[PDB]
């Protein structure tokens, strides 16, 4: 089939634009989450815990 | 006619613009002092001797940013205990690839060599290696102060080992190919490069002749003042130029013009024309048989890992350039 | 002391130079065979027929 | 039961009819035409007799 080839591109087209919003937002959200729950969480738990 | 055409095209497609290829030179030697130094500090355990640039850039005409800077890192092993086996020689019976065996343990017992971290079984591995210089590389070197010193953003690459100027301020960019490698052989030629062979054993080596390829075409042509590098830089230029051609490399180019090479012709630039419509001919009937047999190694068939009908599709794009010479260019 | 990057930039570096270069080099279209993906949705409709 | 064949053995001798009969199954619907369509750009399908294709 070539109709559903073109109907395919489409699909790949739409499976790569929203991943790329996806993985944009992954890179942002990431760190945020490890600077959240291990790094300013150890900076300031450390005291007490020493 | 093509005869000019070639001439124009070297000028205009292969010649890249000398104050880059100076600096390109400059960074190379630059980069290698500065990854000299660190490896000094990171890995004082391990003998590693002075980094050497070298590839296109400086085999040939002014290549500048073309293609890779080619950085040599010596693997000093301790001479008499590690020996050079034939990968076939092994149950990974891969004639390619090669191994560094461990030998003389009842004089030398592992752990007394800096080289026994890297000791699997009886065998170095290029593996272990790649992995702790590759992250030297990725985090470890303090690229930072490499872009403040040297006045340029230069960072790791995300594949093999790598490394991209992504601009030097004088209007530069490039692209570095690190060759970790065990000098080899008094000729200074002949590596055994710490290969990222994926399947069998990981821990393979691979025989560098690629300085011997060069060094063959170089002598061919000072054998009779001939012109079969030259030949060789259009044909780089005219792959740069053409996407049908991207599946061949420099080394697929090699191949190539090292068989053209080997023989007793015009070799002058006046017979360029002529001698760029043989270089189609015989890659063409290559591609036509789907087989391109390395000079230095005729198992291996350059062209087994490109698809048949891609590989004849490319034969008939060229096909096309000889019909029309002047197209390619 | 002035020296190898560490401590604080350093993990900047691997939230960007590692982390988001690293991000970078995925897909978007890796695993994308128009072929493979033809199948994936004659399998998404499945028993039925589809318009 | 040493050989691959031994599966087709009736009595002492291969049985041509059962080859038929698996090999025709399995064109008839194991194998799968909508992908040999879609590669090839196609209708391609089985036949309703003998062993037979229809493009």
């Amino acid at each position: 089939s070539a109709r559903e080839q073109r109907d395919c591109e489409v699909i790949e087209r739409l499976i790569k634009s929203y991943f790329l919003i996806v993985r944009k937002n992954i890179q942002d959200s990431v760190p945020k989450a490890v600077m959240h729950f291990l790094v300013n969480h150890v900076k300031d738990t450390l005291q007490s815990e020493l | 006619t093509l005869q000019e055409r070639l001439l124009a095209f070297e000028r205009d497609r292969v010649t890249i613009p000398a104050a880059q290829v100076a600096l390109a030179k400059q960074l190379a030697g630059d980069i290698a002092l500065e990854l000299q130094a660190y490896f000094r500090s990171k890995f004082p355990e391990l003998p590693f001797g002075a980094f050497v640039p070298g590839g296109p850039l400086y085999d040939g005409l002014q290549a500048g940013a073309a293609d890779h800077v080619r950085l040599l890192v010596p693997l000093v092993l301790e001479p008499g205990l590690w020996s050079l086996v034939p990968g076939v020689d092994t149950v990974a019976r891969d004639p390619r690839c090669w191994a560094v065996r461990r030998t003389q343990l009842e004089f030398c017992p592992r752990g007394s060599s800096p080289w026994d971290r890297f000791l699997v079984g009886g065998y170095l591995s290029s593996r272990v290696l790649l992995e702790l210089l590759r992250k030297a590389l990725a985090a470890s070197v303090n690229w930072p102060a490499i872009g403040s010193l040297l006045g340029c953003l230069i960072r790791p690459s995300m594949a093999s080992e790598e490394l991209l100027l992504e601009v030097q301020h004088e209007r530069l960019e490039l692209t570095v190919a690190v060759l970790v490698a065990v000098p080899g052989v008094d000729a200074d030629d002949r590596l055994l490069l710490a290969w990222p062979l994926e399947g069998l054993a990981g821990n393979l080596w691979l025989q560098d002749l690629y300085p011997v390829e060069a060094a063959r075409l170089r002598a061919l042509d000072d054998h009779d003042a001939g012109t079969r590098r030259r030949l060789l830089l259009l044909l780089c230029a005219v792959c740069r130029g053409c996407s049908a051609l991207g599946q061949l490399g420099r080394g697929h180019l090699t191949q190539v013009v090292l068989r053209l090479g080997e023989d007793n012709v015009d070799w002058t630039e006046e017979a360029l024309g002529e001698r760029f419509l043989q270089a189609l001919e015989l890659l063409i009937g290559s591609l036509e048989q789907a087989s391109l047999p390395c000079h230095f190694n005729p198992s291996v068939n350059l062209f087994s890992s490109l698809r048949e009908e891609e590989i004849d599709d490319i034969g008939y794009a060229l096909y096309s350039g000889l019909q029309e010479p002047e197209g390619l260019l | 002391e002035t020296s190898e990057l560490c401590g604080g930039a350093r993990i900047c570096y691997i939230f960007h130079e590692t982390f988001g270069r690293t991000l970078e080099s995925v897909d978007p279209l890796g695993g994308l065979n128009t072929i493979d993906i033809l199948t994936a949705i004659r399998n998404a409709t499945g028993p039925r027929p589809a318009l």
